[PDB]
């Protein structure tokens, strides 16, 4: 529940949940980038896009 | 799992349970008006006696699908093991952003 | 090498009395240090500032009575935490409740006992810590109740059970730790592991009283011995790493199956040494080798 | 010398030093 | 190479602060510090050898790259580069930019 | 040709860079090409000294 | 006591440690007893499976001690491959000082050949600690059965069995 | 998710996610006209460069 | 856990041979950056 | 003797005291700023 | 276990030619593609996205 101050104009309540973003750059060949990005309070499937 | 008008965000909510027999996933679309949540003889929802998707393969809103991205252990996605172009998302359709 | 439970009279001393220099208690240690007699560096007292130099002289030459009660009463209450006579969050109450008790009775013969009881309660931690490793104490007394209630030495069919009497007693003596012969319900039952994944009834064993001596067919599971419950079957596989020779391996399954229970263990420790190698060689295979378990299945089925 | 400075906590002098050269 | 020639007297050939000092002055700079704040008075020589760094060779430092094709659509500017780093081109990413 | 960086819209990749140059110490002295000139109002206008 | 299901460990990946064991139902067969001629089969086929999952539990992993430890050393859980491959350089370390600064600019080496290589190890600097990294979960805790549910109230029960559980304190 | 014209009461929308290791939160509101909801390169919703 | 975020220490998930030249001949690049350092916290 | 029991003719913070929370003073600094929670003495030389 | 891959591998390679050439009729491209050191490639599934 976000019982906040009433305002004049439509505003986007852009909430940020602190969720870590790590990209490990595995480089087993000179000039090859193979990476996976994952988050902790976030599964990489279920999201708003 | 009922879903409201003009919304785009709905996942399945099932935690740790049994899975010992599984061939895979299947999904189609159907109206709430033509057929309801079955289990009863004559429930307070019928009012459309038209062609029902659940009987004659009458499905139609099967084109209205964007992405169905899978999760296997509530952290990593099922394509996590990078098998596709998209790392996690199961894009069924993308309207004009990279013709490729 | 490892330690016993961190000495309960010393843990409470660690948190109360001075660490570096107790000038009265370690008197001839400070006196050795100030007389320039210490072997590390003699003039460590000479090169020090003059004011704290004097503080060492005034305190050591005239020994000052330091407070000993709070490292004696806490020595009991922290031993009460290690012997588990109180909970860890109870350290606020019992520490001072007995200090308020000795505030009323500072000066009877009771505190002369108290310090003798300090040496008794600290030893009671050391006695019980060596005694909980051998959980035989809450097991042998329980087995005494089992041996008395259950009718002993009555196989009037055929007798192989006299060897089995000692077999249950060997389970108490060999493995004592988590092996508790719990008497919750009226049926006796033994736990083997700290989490109890094979805790069957020793009164499911009462199925064996008519099967102490019957006829053997041939070498394949018998035409009669299908009656033996997986409950009692669980017990007879659990006594199997304890007793082998004694029960007749040719007259009934008390012995023939007990030799066959060693066949289950005999395959297990071989397959243990088999699995620890194929899993270890995962750099050269590069696959989830379930064939390590499939060969294990093949070495038990196709015989 | 260990006697030469006034030190904190019953210890004569305590932490050793290093000063940087000009060029850089 | 032999690193003890003419700077030995000047003590420049030296490796630390207490090197060409008399070993009885270490406990006055360190211990009685803010009192005798003196360690640069005897200026300690640097430790910058020839061991791994020296490249007496035509080694490239700043190289340009300009795209293959051009697309002049109003909303999204596209530029295709096919970058190639040969050998020993050891850049850290924050160096690279795009000259608009 | 495995996709190296594939971040979605629920990520502020552009706007994460704002915080990194704030927590560096001082951005009060300005950079030319990167225009590190912080969009900073004066306290005289907001909280009006009246 | 007589008919329980084999317990199945629930998982959390990035932690490495399993949450706790749970029974199977969405594939569990009908227990409406078919008759006296099939009751011994539905209790019998399951009985040998109970020994299938019991025997492999001691083979696949060493028997249970700390049922769920987060502070976990590596012994059966494998530390990644320790093998380096070292190659030489087209240009030498000491055969370059003669030329560029003097006059002759530079742009096996076909000037003055030398052979000098040094190999250093590839292994993880210090041993593997914490939870399971990549994929060693099945080999660490194989689905195992407690065939007599909560037999023993106050002493001990299935402890780390609960998903709502940490090793420090119960409850 | 937006707060309409005059809003004193507003719920949350997204239901199912898994949370394993957090850090905290942050929030600041923003007008719809001032900055667009990202999607397309060209926007008539953001014809207010201020 | 193999990503060094449920681990114990930073310098122990890479190679020990690369560790040596990091505090004596490092002045050419101030590098405690290319692989992130995690920290332990009581829970 | 009572003069230096007031932590006046002491040498240092973590050292002059009982080792019960000496372990904890070195581990805790951000939870509690413990260095300003106790007297640290400094004495005149010879 | 004696069949299809368990380790990570992408099914498709979204490849771009290095050099370009356009002229009166021809649309030349000299694409430099090397088949992965272990994995195989099918020619009936190979096409051009223009």
């Amino acid at each position: 529940t976000f019982e906040v101050d009433p305002m004049d104009e439509p505003t986007l309540l852009y909430v940020l949940f602190e969720v870590f973003d790590v990209v490990r750059v595995h480089r087993p060949h000179r000039g090859v980038i193979e990476t996976v990005y994952l988050r902790t309070p976030f599964s990489a499937g279920n999201a708003t896009t | 799992y009922p879903i409201p008008a003009n919304a785009t965000n709905v996942p399945i909510s099932i935690p740790s349970r049994n899975w010992a027999a599984f061939r895979g996933w299947a999904f189609t679309r159907l109206k709430t008006k033509e057929t309801p949540s079955l289990g009863s003889g004559y429930d307070p929802y019928y009012t459309y006696s038209g062609s029902i998707p659940y009987l004659d393969g009458t499905f139609y809103l099967n084109h209205t699908f964007k992405k169905v991205a899978i999760t296997f252990d509530s952290s990593v996605s099922w394509p996590g093991n990078d098998r596709l172009l998209t790392p996690n998302e199961f894009e069924i359709k993308r309207s004009v952003d990279g013709e490729g | 090498m490892m330690q016993d439970a961190t000495d309960p009279a010393v843990r409470a001393a660690l948190q109360s009395q001075p660490s570096g220099l107790n000038s009265t208690d370690d008197w001839r240690q400070v006196m050795d240090r100030i007389m320039s007699l210490t072997a590390r560096n003699p003039d460590a007292f000479r090169q020090q500032p003059q004011a704290n130099r004097l503080s060492a002289i005034l305190e050591a030459v005239v020994p000052a009575r330091a407070n000993p009660t709070h490292e004696k009463v806490l020595a009991i209450v922290n031993a009460l935490a290690e012997n588990r006579a109180i909970r860890p969050d109870e350290a606020g109450l019992v520490y001072d409740a007995l200090l308020q008790r000795v505030a009323r009775y500072n000066s009877g013969n009771v505190q002369t006992n108290l310090d003798r009881l300090v040496g008794d309660v600290r030893e009671a931690v050391a006695q019980r810590e060596r005694a909980q490793q051998q959980g035989n104490l809450g097991s042998m007394v329980a087995l005494n109740a089992f041996l008395s209630t259950q009718p002993a030495n009555v196989p009037r069919g055929q007798e192989d059970y006299t060897n089995f009497v000692s077999a249950l007693r060997l389970m108490v003596t060999e493995t004592p730790q988590s092996e508790v012969y719990q008497s919750g319900p009226d049926y006796f039952f033994q736990t083997s592991r700290q989490g109890l994944q094979t805790v069957n009834l020793s009164q499911a064993f009462k199925n064996l009283q008519g099967l102490w001596g019957v006829r053997a067919p041939t070498g394949d599971r018998a035409t009669v011995s299908s009656l033996l419950t997986p409950n009692s079957r669980l017990l007879l596989l659990l006594i199997a790493p304890f007793t082998d020779s004694g029960s007749v391996s040719r007259d009934t399954y008390l012995g023939h199956l007990l030799t066959l229970y060693r066949e289950a263990i005999g395959q297990a420790h071989v397959d243990e040494h088999t699995f620890q190698e194929i899993t270890s060689v995962s750099r050269a295979l590069g696959q989830e080798d379930t064939g390590s378990l499939e060969a294990t299945l093949n070495y038990l089925l196709t015989n | 010398f260990a006697s030469l400075a006034p030190r904190h906590g019953s210890r004569p002098f305590m932490g050793n030093w290093q000063d940087i050269g000009t060029s850089n | 190479p032999s690193m003890m020639p003419q700077w030995s007297y000047m003590h420049i050939s030296g490796q630390d602060a207490s090197e060409y000092l008399s070993p009885g002055l270490v406990q006055f700079a360190r211990a009685t510090e803010t009192y005798f704040s003196l360690n640069n008075k005897f200026r300690n020589p640097t430790v910058a050898p020839t061991h791994d760094v020296t490249t007496d060779r035509s080694q490239r430092l700043t190289l340009r790259f300009i795209p293959v094709d051009r697309e002049d659509t109003a909303y999204s500017y596209k530029a295709r580069f096919t970058l190639a780093v040969g050998d020993n081109r050891v850049l850290d990413m924050a160096s690279t930019y795009f000259d608009i | 040709q495995l996709n190296a960086v594939v971040d979605l819209q629920d990520r502020n990749t552009e706007l994460s860079y704002q915080l990194l140059l704030d927590s560096i110490g001082d951005r009060t002295r300005y950079f030319s090409m990167w225009n590190q000139a912080v969009d900073s109002y004066d306290p005289d206008v907001r909280i009006i000294e009246n | 006591k007589e008919i329980p299901t084999p317990y199945m460990w629930s998982y959390q990946p990035q932690m490495g440690l399993a949450a706790g064991a749970a029974q199977d139902y969405s594939t569990r067969i009908n227990y409406m007893s078919a008759g006296p001629h099939m009751i011994s089969r539905v209790n019998g086929i399951r009985a040998h499976r109970n020994r299938i999952l019991l025997e492999q539990a001691a083979i696949t992993t060493t028997p249970r001690n700390n049922l769920n430890p987060r502070s976990w050393p590596a012994a059966l859980v494998y530390q990644e491959s320790p093998a380096p491959t070292t190659v030489v350089l087209p240009r030498d370390a000491q055969a370059e000082v003669q030329m560029t600064n003097s006059g002759a600019q530079l742009a096996r080496p076909s000037f003055t050949p030398r052979q000098a290589i040094l190999t250093l190890q590839t292994s993880s600097s210090e041993p593997r600690s914490g939870g399971i990294g990549t994929l060693q979960f099945i080999e660490e805790f194989v689905p195992s059965v407690y065939f007599n549910p909560f037999s023993g109230p106050p002493g001990h029960y299935p402890d780390q069995f609960i998903p709502n559980f940490d090793a420090v304190k119960d409850s």
